[PDB]
């Protein structure tokens, strides 16, 4: 509220076929310590929606248990799988509470990227919902997605690859370089991999022990943290 | 020791003639010295005969133009018409000086056509103050094409004169002075969106600048 | 700074023919002027001119050092001195004060001459106030009014052309950029110099 | 630069055209005069959106007075009822300077208020960057019982010369008259460069030195 | 601005782009980072221009001496010692980071400039506001021992890469080839209204015709 | 100011210096060891009982159910099968949630530790903010942990004795100590298990 | 604070200035003499701000030119003189600055008669007319609307007449009291006001 | 800034204060009726400061008096107006500062003439002579030396006459014209006054 | 920036990592390792390997006397019996004089290594400002240093082998870069002995 104290590094989103895909450092540096090396930095809002953070943790948990229990409201008060929120939903509410906490001045030391599906024609998940506890990938048109971004200053839009950080001069070089439409996983992750690669090289604040996150047709699914080949 | 304002950067220009207006604007959104994403459009549609540009931070711009829709949208339900641009004129006046010791970071421009057949341009500051004109620009680089615009339009240290002008000419001359800009102003843009607003309803065109 | 005493310079190139601008005002306390005569282009060789733009007294006292820098080389020399070696001395003399430094961002426009009969080349460059050159090859523009004629220049600037047209190039940029400006303005005068011969001639400006 | 002065056939007002956002002028062609009643106006100075939003307030608020009371107000009411409200916003930012004039049933009145709730009747006044020049030429050659032609004359030559020595005020002259039954515009609005070329440099050969 | 440098097979590759700033605007949209200091010593820099044109024609100027006195190959540590020396002289306030590169007898090596009179020798580096655009995809494509195209054709990767995304960085891009015997300077690499007679009045002319 | 706290078998140990009693009793089975200012730790320390006791009686169920010197204290739980003692993930985040909308001023370090039937021995570190992270491995505070931090990553093992987390977690402390300059006094340890909890300080 | 005013025309120059002597909130004086310094020759220096500053800088400045004259046996050219002065005063302004205003005046026989506006900053050019101090905005419009050219000496003296009925009127010092230099047909005439 | 002047002895009471509307450098006016406040009754209140301040100051004191009298049907006692101005001067000053100085004077059937001197920060006590502004030190001693009791309204005005020519002649605003308010014999006699 | 010196039996040892080459030849005896601001450190070992060339030309007698990937360079002395090379106390009190006379901009905190035949292997600690102490068990500097104090105190013994004091020292580093932000990139380790000195690189 006053200023970052434990800081996280940077997240990468980026859509293809059959989704999107969303990658963070599990790290969160107290200054220059790097007191945590195990932070889960990629939460999940519902099914097809994701928030990411790259700044002050306080502020991003705070985000958390807001977009999380106004998830919680939109299932309580649901009656068939149409009436679920979508990305650009849960993206005007951030960005309205960043500009609403900037006219204030006490704002929020991050930078969140909301990304997801923002369509119900590709999968029956959302008719029975399970929160508690948990075939073939469907092809998704990069119209139906959506990837936004939210500025401490409420500064906010809509790109095919939004990324926060010190990503946004390294990473986002590299997708303007290399950034096709329509390519598989294996590739997408390649890209990813060289990025964080590229930023593990030049950033102290990042790291190796990377988390990445995928929402497709069947879903938001935590793979296993995995270190960098390098 | 936080300050709540940030330059984004762009230029929307404005001119107008007998029977229509022109806007043009770009569609490059960025910081200091970094672009975010090259297709950010600062032009809204607010009636079936006015728009509205802005250039300054871009959630300021999205939420004043946001509210400033929902007023006219209350209008139309409340009073059965839709609001003449003088009428959204004043009204973003008014929303403007509410906030005038925290005033929004947006420079605006209001286009549109007049109930009888004539293209106004109103031009505004961040507090709310605003003129009729027929050309006007804001934004980072209002400096430079708004001497272009004094030369074309009211064309004064001259004598041989020339006021044959017509809608082609004058989107040709926009297109000349928003190129001038992306070549010599950094926040410019590479994607424009010149609006063309008529008698027989509006039309959008798009055009590619340099990418710099 | 430059707000006290704010101007303008200008100047363009063409076909064997060369021109310099600016404008006659001398303002103090920003928002009052006390002359309309105040010329910001000084003669310095029968080739070579500078405009120089900032706060007068920078302005006059660099003029009188390199009026002596100047007449020093013609005289021992005993020939006629090149626009480089003038660009480079006067930035060498805006460096020598890196510290505490003349507030004036001066400019340079003359001729080149490539003796073999002589072909005379259009020259132009611009300076901070430190010598930060940099050669251009067109429309050069220096002062609190720079922003307003970079954006005249790219719209009316039509390559080489005719000593007239320049001058009726130079003349509208210089009168468009100058009304957009509060703090310059108050008259201009146009410098057209060629190899046969210069014109100077004052414009009917704004002056009021 | 505002300008406003009492003579025997009612009031004149004059006012510049420029406005300016620091170095770089914003527009050329303004209105700094807003016909607050039928029988008042009031010119603009300052900052501009200050100004503006409160004249058309107590335009506002006349209006309001009138059609309940049924009387016309006068000339000092809306000048305290503006020097009230703008006192109430003492210590925040604003710097609105206004000269309120026109006739009422005491006679032809004329007011000058300023953000301080300034409130200061008189029979001549001036507010801009200007002022200072047109008080002079005015207090030089301003006389009770002259005719309307050689008023709105001085108050031209008056405003050109305060344009002529402020890169803050230009652009074009307009002067208004003020009588019994309203107002009328003698000057719409008036290029200063032909009038420049008419006052001082009447022959047009070499440039003018002062 | 964006600069940039590279180390390859018995050679060194600068590169920068063409365009100069004065705040929000451009002023030149063709300039020259590139400057001479020796046959085989070659600089490129950010900063005040003045600061950077000074101090170059100093280090031109003085190398040029020492040779003539010496009779010896220019050297780059020499160049690196000179340069430290004259910037931490002066406090560091003379901002101008420079990317020194040359081919001396031990071999090609790539030298990295700082204000305050720090350096360091590296294979690759890049200066200014447009700086990591430009190297990141240098380290993703960077390799030891290339050829002199694949140089060339990275460093536009890089000066090409960082002229896209950053503002303050734009126009042609400039590249120098430096080696042991003769260099290559490819200025262009990539390379990515009229009124009448009278229009304009006037009160006075004099014609002054010239001897 | 050195804090630390160490997951080991069946149990959990805290630590701390006796310089300016940092380890505080919430509850039987939940300790809260403070660092950085004294006066804002020992408010939120109120403040976190007073919500500590109204929990703890609000979630008790209606009917019957379930028909140098190491001198040392041991405290034998009260309630067995942890029917009623709130849940130590709640009273962290509670804290969190007082340090978050009070960060502008509260500046404190805390880090909790209890037992618990629904996750066990569990150890969550409140930071400068309101920021909360669960610590599997070890949690670390105050000026004099600075220093121990390879020690503790290097000497750690996944699963240790009571023995071996008192052997390691009292030379942490004493090296901190030793180290650090604001650190010093009697050391003060307690070990919270299962089914019972044990007080035990050291002076040397 | 301290007010100069200065016209000048084909045959005739004038200076003027107020006679104040400022201290704190009080007048040591109502005639002083330390703003004009007579220059041997047809010279004037007229300064306005500080008493020391002024003091220090003329007397330097005329004692100077005394010199120039004594050795070279010649009268100095203004032209001359006000750049020597505009170059002394930048001097100084860089290393220990006088703040001090200025209004060289004087005949020459290749310029003719010729005034010279001075600031604090040496912002020096030639002028027909101009003043200095907070005064010169409420009299500088008057100069420019009854200025001609074929101006008389009777006619400025009226302009001036007119300045200080407005410095009285209007001016928040209502300065009463001034003091004149007309220089014109190779003499240098002195005179006292009291509007 | 704004001199006030006031004195009083037996049966008498005079005040005076200079007629000046400053706005920046110059003058709205040379008659300004700013500074007075006549009160029903034989009372007055003269203020001095910025004039926005002493015109909200000087309206609400004045009417909230005359509401005090109305609804009361008597007249205030001069004491009452004294020191319930002062007390809302402190509790504005504690708030909402008004820099603006006082001078209260008036007639009473049990005190007689007297009268108040009351600064800005609402230092206020009975005297019989007082003034305001930096005009106060160059006219107080006057009133000290030439004050005796059993004066007389033509000596008061004499000494007021001394007290405008001294500021005329000394002081750096030299103030020519002013307004005075003499209270005697259940009258109040306004004058202007030109040296 | 992470910074270790450590005296083993007949040798000495230095370390640090690459991130903003640190050690510094000053001579084929003598190598120090920098902390600190870089444009600082670089004056003054440009400084004093200017003076220690001047005194190892002077102090020269007259006449004829004496009749992950571990990739290592060695260099053997060419002075055999320190016959000229100077002495580390003076080369390193010459830099506490140059610290200490332009402390009020110097700051950069210095470790020394070498090999002395009047005191054999020496390691002195110049600080910021000039305060020079000689360390007979071990060095630290930098920011990453912090965190191993307390590791290198627990694992020093007081005559070690040339393998335990590589490990310790690599150990120690590869600690350091893990907790400390600002430190990272290959170690460098530089072994100093009575007749050799040997250069060796670690990658991981
Ligand atoms: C006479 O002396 C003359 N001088 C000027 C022209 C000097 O600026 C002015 O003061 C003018 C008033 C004006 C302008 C336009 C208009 F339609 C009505 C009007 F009354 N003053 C100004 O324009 C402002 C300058 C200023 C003065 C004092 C202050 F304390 C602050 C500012 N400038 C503006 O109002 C400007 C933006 C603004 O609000 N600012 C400056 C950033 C303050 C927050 N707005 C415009 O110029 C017009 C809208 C934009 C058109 C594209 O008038 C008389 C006295």
């Amino acid at each position: 509220t006053l200023g970052p104290v434990v800081t996280g590094t940077s997240v990468i989103a980026i859509k293809y076929k059959h989704g999107i895909m969303i990658a963070a450092d599990r790290k969160a540096s107290y200054g220059s310590y790097a007191k945590f090396q195990n932070v889960e930095r990629i939460f999940k809002i519902n099914n097809k929606t994701v928030m990411g953070f790259s700044g002050e943790l306080a502020d991003a948990q705070y985000l958390h248990e807001l977009l999380t229990r106004k998830n919680i409201n939109n299932l309580s008060e649901k009656k068939r799988k149409e009436d679920m929120y979508t990305p650009q939903h849960y993206h005007s509410y951030v960005s309205r509470v960043f500009y609403v906490r900037k006219n204030r001045i006490d704002p929020l030391f991050n930078n969140i990227i909301i990304a997801g599906i923002n369509s119900q024609k590709y999968d029956n998940n959302d008719d029975n919902v399970l929160l508690y506890t948990n075939e073939e990938y469907k092809e998704i048109h990069k119209d139906d997605l959506y990837i936004g971004f939210v500025d401490m200053h409420g500064t906010n839009f809509c790109d095919d690859y939004i990324t926060t950080g010190y990503a946004r001069y390294f990473a986002l070089t590299l997708l303007r370089d290399h950034y096709k439409d329509n390519m598989t996983e294996e590739e997408a992750r390649i890209l990813i991999n060289e990025c964080l690669r590229i930023l593990y090289f030049r950033d102290a604040t990042s790291s190796n022990f990377i988390q990445i996150v995928k929402v497709t047709s069947k879903g938001v699914e935590y793979e296993e943290p995995y270190i960098l080949p390098c | 020791r936080w300050y709540p304002y940030i330059d984004n950067g762009g230029t929307v220009i404005g001119l107008t003639g007998k029977d229509y207006v022109i806007l043009a604007a770009d569609t490059r959104l960025s910081l200091s010295y970094s672009i975010y994403t090259r297709f950010c459009p600062k032009i809204s549609k607010l009636t079936d005969k006015c728009i509205i540009g802005s250039s300054g931070m871009q959630s300021d711009i999205k939420t004043l133009h946001s509210l400033l829709q929902k007023k006219i949208q209350l209008f139309v339900l409340e009073h059965s018409h839709y609001p003449d641009i003088h009428v959204i004129a004043r009204l973003l006046c008014v929303i403007l000086y509410s906030r005038r010791f925290f005033p929004y970071y947006a420079f605006n421009i209001l286009a549109g056509v007049d109930e009888n057949n004539k293209g106004v341009l109103y031009n505004y500051d961040s507090v709310g103050s605003y003129c009729e004109a027929t050309h006007s620009c804001v934004g980072s680089g209002s400096q430079l094409i708004l001497p272009i615009l004094d030369n074309r339009v009211e064309q004064k240290n001259q004598l041989i004169k020339n006021t044959n002008f017509n809608l082609g000419d004058d989107i040709n001359f926009v297109k000349d002075a928003i190129t001038s800009a992306t070549e010599r102003d950094i926040y410019t843009g590479d994607k424009t969106l010149i609006y063309v607003i008529d008698k027989m309803g509006i039309n959008v065109n798009t055009l590619d600048l340099k990418q710099d | 700074i430059y707000n006290y005493n704010g101007g303008c310079v200008l100047g363009m190139s063409g076909s064997n023919c060369v021109a310099i601008a600016c404008d006659l005002r001398l303002g103090a306390n920003t928002f009052t002027t006390v002359s309309t005569k105040f010329s910001k282009i000084f003669k310095m060789n029968n080739n070579v001119y500078v405009g120089l733009s900032g706060l007068a007294t920078d302005i006059q006292t660099l003029y009188e050092i390199l009026r002596y820098r100047v007449n020093l080389y013609e005289v021992r020399q005993d020939a006629e001195m090149d626009v480089e070696c003038f660009a480079n001395m006067l930035s060498s003399i805006l460096y020598s004060n890196r510290f505490s430094p003349y507030f004036v961002n001066p400019i340079v426009v003359g001729f080149k001459l490539k003796h073999y009969k002589v072909n005379y080349e259009p020259y132009l460059t611009a300076y901070d106030l430190i010598g930060a050159k940099c050669e251009t090859r067109d429309f050069v523009v220096n002062g609190v009014t720079s922003e307003q004629l970079f954006g005249m220049c790219e719209s009316l600037y039509v390559k080489d052309q005719d000593e007239n047209g320049l001058f009726e190039t130079i003349s509208q940029c210089l009168l468009s950029a100058l009304d957009r400006d509060c703090i310059s303005g108050w008259g201009a005068e146009v410098l057209v110099l060629t190899p046969e011969k210069i014109i100077k001639k004052k414009l009917k400006a704004r002056m009021d | 630069t505002t300008l406003a002065f009492k003579f025997k056939d009612g009031i004149i007002v004059a006012v510049d055209s420029r406005a300016s956002m620091g170095s770089f002028i914003s527009s050329q062609n303004v209105e700094k005069i807003i016909e607050i009643n039928k029988n008042i106006l009031g010119t603009m100075a300052g900052g501009a959106a200050d100004c503006l939003y409160w004249e058309k307030y107590l335009g506002k608020i006349i209006k309001i007075y009138e059609l309940r009371n049924n009387e016309k107000i006068s000339v000092r009411a809306a000048s305290t009822i503006l020097s009230n409200i703008l006192y109430q916003y003492k210590g925040y930012g604003l710097c609105c300077g206004i000269i309120l004039s026109g006739y009422d049933h005491t006679g032809f009145n004329m007011f000058y208020v300023d953000d301080s709730g300034k409130k200061v009747e008189g029979n001549l006044f001036s507010c801009g960057s200007g002022s200072t020049y047109a008080y002079s030429i005015l207090d030089s050659a301003y006389d009770y019982n002259l005719n309307l032609d050689q008023a709105v004359e001085l108050a031209r030559n008056a405003i050109y010369h305060a344009t002529f020595r402020d890169g803050g005020s230009g652009g074009k002259v307009r002067v208004f008259h003020i009588h019994k039954n309203g107002y009328d515009k003698i000057i719409e609005g008036e290029d200063v460069f032909d009038l420049h070329y008419h006052y001082t440099n009447p022959e047009q050969k070499d440039q003018y030195v002062m | 601005t964006t600069i940039c440098g590279l180390v390859c097979q018995n050679a060194v590759i600068l590169g920068a782009d063409t365009r100069a700033t004065e705040g929000p605007i451009v002023a030149d949209k063709n300039c020259s980072k590139l400057h001479y200091i020796s046959k085989n010593i070659w600089c490129a820099g950010a900063g005040v221009a003045g600061d950077l044109e000074h101090t170059t024609l100093w280090l031109q100027h003085n190398v040029e001496l020492h040779r003539l006195n010496t009779n010896t190959q220019p050297r780059v540590s020499m160049c690196v010692s000179r340069l430290t020396q004259e910037l931490f002289k002066y406090q560091g306030y003379k901002v101008c980071a420079i990317v020194l590169g040359g081919v001396d007898v031990n071999g090609p090596q790539l030298y990295g400039i700082h204000p305050h009179g720090s350096s360091c020798l590296l294979p690759f580096t890049a200066l200014g506001s447009g700086s990591l655009n430009a190297m990141a995809v240098l380290e993703a494509k960077y390799r030891d021992n290339m050829t002199i195209e694949e140089g060339k054709n990275l460093v536009c990767e890089a000066i090409c890469a960082g002229i896209f995304n950053d503002l303050g960085s734009g126009g042609n891009v400039d590249i120098c080839v430096i080696t042991k015997d003769s260099y290559q300077h490819i200025r262009p690499y990539k390379e990515p209204t009229i009124y009448p007679k009278g229009t304009t009045p006037i009160l006075s002319e004099k014609i002054e015709y010239i001897k | 100011t050195t804090i630390i706290g160490i997951i080991y078998d069946n149990g959990v140990m805290l630590a701390c210096d006796s310089r300016t009693r940092k380890i505080n009793r919430i509850n039987e089975n939940l300790y809260v060891c403070r660092s950085g200012a004294s006066a804002h730790s020992q408010k939120i320390i109120e403040i976190i009982k007073h919500y500590c006791v109204s929990m703890k009686n609000e979630n008790r169920k209606k009917g019957r159910f379930h028909e140098n010197l190491v001198t040392k204290n041991k405290y034998f739980y009260e309630d067995k099968f942890n029917d009623y003692n709130p849940l130590v993930e709640n009273v962290a985040h509670i804290t969190k949630k007082i340090i978050y909308t009070n960060n502008n001023f509260l500046s404190c370090a805390l880090i909790f530790g209890g037992y618990d039937k629904i996750k066990k021995q569990q150890l969550y570190a409140v930071n400068l903010n309101g920021s909360i992270i669960e610590k599997h491995d070890f949690a670390v505070s105050g000026s004099g942990s600075i220093y121990i931090q390879s020690y503790l990553q290097d000497k750690y093992k996944k699963f240790m004795t009571k023995k071996e987390c008192f052997n390691l977690i009292l030379n942490c402390v004493k090296y901190a100590m030793h180290n650090d300059n604001s650190s010093g006094g009697l050391i003060r340890i307690v070990n919270i298990t299962k089914s019972f909890v044990e007080e035990f300080t050291v002076v040397n | 604070m301290d007010t100069l005013i200065g016209l000048r025309g084909n045959n005739f120059v004038v200076l003027a200035a107020d006679t104040y002597s400022i201290n704190s909130i009080i007048k040591l004086k109502n005639d002083d003499n330390t703003k004009f310094y007579d220059i041997h020759g047809n010279k004037c220096l007229l300064l306005g701000g500080s008493i020391g500053d002024r003091l220090q800088f003329g007397e330097f400045i005329r004692k100077n030119v005394h010199l120039y004259q004594y050795q070279n046996n010649t009268d100095m050219f203004v032209k001359s003189f006000a750049f020597f002065t505009r170059k002394n005063l930048a001097y100084y302004l860089r290393r220990n600055p006088f703040e001090v205003n200025c209004l060289i005046a004087g005949y020459d026989k290749k310029d003719g008669y010729q005034l010279y506006w001075c600031d604090y900053l040496s912002n020096m050019d030639s002028v027909n007319k101009g003043a200095h101090g907070y005064g010169a905005y409420l009299v500088s419009a008057i100069l420019d609307k009854y200025y001609h050219e074929n101006l008389t000496v009777d006619e400025a003296l009226d302009i001036f007449k007119l300045c200080f009925e407005e410095l009285k009127k209007r001016f928040l010092l209502t300065q009463i009291n001034y003091e004149l230099r007309i220089m014109y047909d190779n003499k240098v005439e002195t005179q006292y006001v009291t509007v």
